[PDB]
């Protein structure tokens, strides 16, 4: 499940901000 | 509020009024900021609530009357060295200028010779992200609660010339009310024209940003189809292991809804998932009042959620003054301050 994919990935914790 | 409660439209000239005076507020502040409002020994520093690649916020007690605020510090060294002067610059003059009831509120401001400091309110009910994470996902009752929150907070700061560019659960503090208080305005910008930075969180970004063409205020709408998305379905639109796979994504032009998804809600998230500027929602010549006046958002008293008058769908747990039980734990670093001023010019407005 899509569900499952998402949990199994490295981006379920606090997503940091980005800027170049 | 009741004669939109009425009829649709006998309050546009009424809303119209509202902004002019918060534009006539705004602007007086903009104009002439507030500078050196506090200093670091009036506050004891308890426990740090988050953490940045230049800062943290801290739970502080204001000494003297007792009242416990989040301080944002900042290492002024970090933030000339990751170019961030004049976002930064943004945000304190920002801050102390607007006047909102889903925004926290910045109380006190000053800077040392190693630090800028901004005192906020303190929050104690934890971010969204927490909440969203623990539950799996929000019913869309509970989605819209929040989501209309957004939408009347991004009419006030469009109105007054400012994008946002940061939506995100992280940055969406529940009060003790239920109600979202909007925080981190890192990123936030007053501008007319369009603007070229390429800043955000990567799962919520607009194509046109990651394309590096200019945009303008159309990204944070798209940034509340991203949140409004993940909200209901637990998950974002598009996510992946790494930030280029997402990227890829956001372009396609393609999304995918989960089968619980009510048709309303499938419509809405297309029209503010729109690649195409022109189509996009909160973009259109009705701007907002096309997002007000979707079929999804047809049970939503937008008066009474200014107002604050309705039922919040949870109240977060409160152990009296000073819990951080609905924030997570981080690593405690002592605050140093040099005994020679750094980065004095650069800050010299702050
Ligand atoms: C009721 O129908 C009278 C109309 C007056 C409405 C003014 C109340 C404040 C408007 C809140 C909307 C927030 C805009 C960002």
């Amino acid at each position: 499940t899509t569900y499952a994919d998402f949990i199994a990935s490295g981006r379920t914790g606090r997503r940091a901000s980005i800027h170049d | 509020g009741n004669a939109a409660a009425a009829k649709k439209g006998s309050e546009q000239e009424s809303v119209k009024e509202f902004l002019a005076k918060a534009k006539e507020d705004f602007l007086k502040k903009w104009e002439t900021p507030s500078q050196n409002t506090a200093q670091l020994d009036q506050f004891d520093r308890i426990k740090t609530l988050g953490t940045g690649s230049f800062g943290r916020v801290m739970l502080v007690k204001h000494k003297e009357s007792g009242n416990h605020y989040a301080m944002k510090i900042l290492d002024k060294q970090k933030v000339v060295k990751l170019k961030q002067i004049e976002h930064t610059l943004n945000e304190k003059r920002i801050l102390q200028a607007v006047n909102f009831p889903f925004l926290v509120k910045l109380e006190f401001s000053f800077k040392d010779n190693s630090n800028l400091y901004m005192v906020m309110e303190y929050v104690a009910g934890g971010e969204m992200f927490s909440h969203l994470r623990r539950i799996g996902r929000f019913s869309e009752p509970h989605a819209r609660f929040y989501a209309a929150q957004i939408v009347l907070t991004f009419e006030y700061l469009h109105s007054l010339d400012l994008i946002y560019r940061d939506l995100k659960p992280e940055n969406l503090l529940i009060d003790q009310q239920g109600y979202i208080q909007v925080t981190d305005f890192g990123f936030a910008k007053r501008v007319k024209g369009r603007t070229w930075t390429l800043c955000g969180t990567p799962e919520y970004l607009a194509p046109e940003i990651i394309l590096s063409k200019g945009y303008n205020k159309a990204v944070d709408w798209w940034a509340l189809g991203v949140l409004i998305y993940e909200m209901a379905a637990g998950y974002p639109p598009f996510f992946a292991d790494q930030p280029i796979q997402i990227y890829e994504k956001i372009v396609s032009g393609k999304v995918r809804f989960p089968s619980h998804f009510s048709s309303d809600l499938k419509d809405l998230l297309r029209n503010l998932l729109q690649v195409d500027l022109t189509k996009r929602f909160g973009n259109l010549k009705n701007g907002v009042n096309d997002i007000k006046n979707h079929k999804w958002f047809a049970t939503t008293d937008w008066i009474a959620i200014y107002q604050r008058k309705v039922e919040a769908p949870f109240i977060p747990k409160f152990k009296g003054p000073g819990d951080t039980s609905n924030f997570d734990d981080y690593e405690e670093e002592e605050i140093r301050v040099s005994i020679n001023e750094k980065c004095g010019k650069e800050f010299t407005e702050f």
